[PDB]
C-alpha cells in the first residue's frame, strides 16, 4: 500500500503570489516517473508536468516542479488568474490510486457586486401547476454571497434551491443561481416578488423586484 | 493538432453493459500506449484501463473481470465495453494517449456514465424572459440521470453565458442558464435555449420571447 497525499487540498492565492503545494508518497517513488495533471472548471485534465520537473508543451515559464524520494512540489513563481484549477499528482507505483486526492486552487480579486436579475416563472410552466421564480447573481466576488428572498415584504426561505459555478479562470468571478419554487396557486395569492443580494462588508443589499399585475 | 472524441455515454441498468468509444486524430495511433481514467461525482480521479500499442492489457483493481480495454489500429479507435455494470461505475470517462508510466499527454473531454435502476426522465425546458445589456434564462426542470448540454443559438453566443450545476430534489435534476446580450440584439434578433440529453435520447429548443 503506497499513497499520494497533496497539501493543501484547498488554497487561495492572489496574482502576483508565488504558491507551491506539495505531494508526498508513503514509501520512495522514481522522480522520473512523479507527473502533475491541470485541471480546469469543467475541462477534462492536462498533463503538466513529467519526470518531476518538465513542463509540457504549452505550459507557461511560471510552473515548476522539484522532489525526490517521497517528496515533491508543484511551483508557481507568480500565479496568474488562469491558475485557477485542480492540480493532480501521479505516479504508477502509488497503488490502490495512482492519483493524489489534487490541490483545488482559487485565485483571489477585490471585491466585485453581481449583476442580479430577476425572473417571473414562466408562464408555460405555470400550466404545469409549479411556479420557479429564478434569480441570477453573476459575476461577483468573493464567493460568499447572501440571497434573500421577499413575498409581498416578507422574507421566504422555503423551496429556495442555490447553485454556484465553479471560479471563472477568465476573471476570478462566481456566479450563482437562486431559485424559489411555489405552487401555482400560492404564487398567484401574491403580487410583490424580491431577490436581495447581500455580502457580510456590504452597507447596501442590491434588489431585483418584479409585481405580478405590472411589469 | 491530437484529437480525441469519446462517445457511448448512457444510463444502464447495475449489473448491464455499455461500450465506450474513443476516436483519434492528428498522430500515429498505432504508435502509442491509449488509457481511460474516470472521475466520479466527488471529482476523485481513477485510473481504469490502459493498452499498450501491441495490445497488452492492465486494468485497476476495481474493473478487473468486468471491463475490456480493446483498440483497432486500422479505424484509430480505442474501446471500452464494461459488463456487470455497479452503481460505483457512476463518472465521467476520459480516453488518454498514453499510460501511466510516461504519463498522459493528451485527454479527452469525456462521456458520462451513470449505473442506476432509476428509469429516464427527460427534461421540461422553460423560457425565462425579462419581467444596453439584457440577460435571458433557461429553465431545464425534472430530470434525470445527467448530464443535460445546454447552448444557445446552437453554440454561436458562447461569450456571457452561465450554466449553472443542476440541483437534486425528489430523485430529480433542475438547472437554469443565463445568457446576457447587448438590449439592440434582442428581441431583435432570435436567441433560443438549445437542451440536449441523451439519456432520453431527447433534444429541445426552446426560444426566447418578449413577456415576463
Amino acid at each position: 500500500d503506497i499513497e499520494l497525499t497533496q497539501s493543501p487540498a484547498i488554497m487561495s492565492a492572489s496574482p502576483g503570489e508565488k504558491v507551491t503545494m506539495t505531494c508526498r508518497a508513503s514509501s520512495t517513488v522514481s522522480f522520473h516517473y512523479l507527473h502533475w495533471y491541470q485541471q480546469k472548471s469543467g475541462a477534462s485534465p492536462k498533463l503538466w508536468i513529467y519526470a518531476t520537473s518538465n513542463l509540457a508543451s504549452g505550459v507557461p515559464a511560471r510552473f515548476s516542479g522539484s522532489g525526490s524520494g517521497t517528496s515533491y512540489s508543484l511551483t508557481i513563481s507568480s500565479v496568474e488568474t488562469e491558475d485557477a484549477a485542480t492540480y493532480y499528482c501521479q505516479h504508477y507505483s502509488a497503488y490502490p490510486r495512482t492519483f493524489g486526492g489534487g490541490t483545488k486552487l482559487e485565485i483571489k480579486r477585490a471585491d466585485a457586486a453581481p449583476t442580479v436579475s430577476i425572473f417571473p416563472p414562466s408562464s408555460e410552466q405555470l400550466t404545469s401547476g409549479g411556479a420557479s421564480v429564478v434569480c441570477f447573481l453573476n459575476n461577483f466576488y468573493p464567493k460568499d454571497i447572501n440571497v434573500k428572498w421577499k413575498i409581498d415584504g416578507s422574507e421566504r426561505q422555503n423551496g429556495v434551491l442555490n447553485s454556484w459555478t465553479d471560479q471563472d479562470s477568465k476573471d476570478s468571478t462566481y456566479s450563482m443561481s437562486s431559485t424559489l419554487t411555489l405552487t401555482k396557486d400560492e404564487y398567484e395569492r401574491h403580487n410583490s416578488y424580491t431577490c436581495e443580494a447581500t455580502h457580510k462588508t456590504s452597507t447596501s443589499p442590491i434588489v431585483k423586484s418584479f409585481n405580478r399585475n405590472e411589469c | 493538432q491530437v484529437k480525441l472524441q469519446e462517445s457511448g455515454g448512457d444510463l444502464v441498468k447495475p449489473g448491464g453493459s455499455l461500450k465506450l468509444s474513443c476516436s483519434a486524430s492528428g498522430f500515429t495511433f498505432s504508435r502509442y500506449a491509449m488509457s481511460w481514467v474516470r472521475q466520479t461525482p466527488e471529482k476523485r480521479l481513477e485510473w481504469v484501463a490502459s493498452i499498450t500499442n501491441g495490445g497488452s492489457t492492465y486494468y485497476s483493481d476495481s474493473v478487473k473481470g468486468r471491463f475490456i480495454i480493446s483498440r483497432d489500429n486500422a479505424r484509430n479507435i480505442l474501446s471500452l465495453q464494461m459488463s456487470s455494470l455497479r452503481s460505483e461505475d457512476t463518472a465521467m470517462y476520459y480516453c488518454e494517449r498514453g499510460e501511466l508510466t510516461y504519463a498522459m499527454d493528451y485527454w479527452g473531454q469525456g462521456t458520462t456514465v451513470t449505473v442506476s435502476s432509476a428509469k429516464t426522465t427527460p427534461p421540461s425546458v422553460y423560457p425565462l424572459a425579462p419581467g444596453s445589456m439584457v440577460t435571458l434564462g433557461c429553465l431545464v426542470k425534472g430530470y434525470f440521470p445527467e448530464p443535460v448540454t445546454v447552448t444557445w443559438n446552437s453554440g454561436s453566443l458562447s461569450s456571457g453565458v452561465h450554466t449553472f450545476p443542476a440541483v437534486l430534489q425528489s430523485d430529480l435534476y433542475t438547472l437554469s442558464s443565463s445568457v446576457t446580450v447587448p438590449s439592440s440584439t434582442w428581441p431583435s434578433e432570435t436567441v433560443t435555449c438549445n437542451v440536449a440529453h441523451p439519456a432520453s435520447s431527447t433534444k429541445v429548443d426552446k426560444k426566447i420571447v418578449v413577456k415576463g
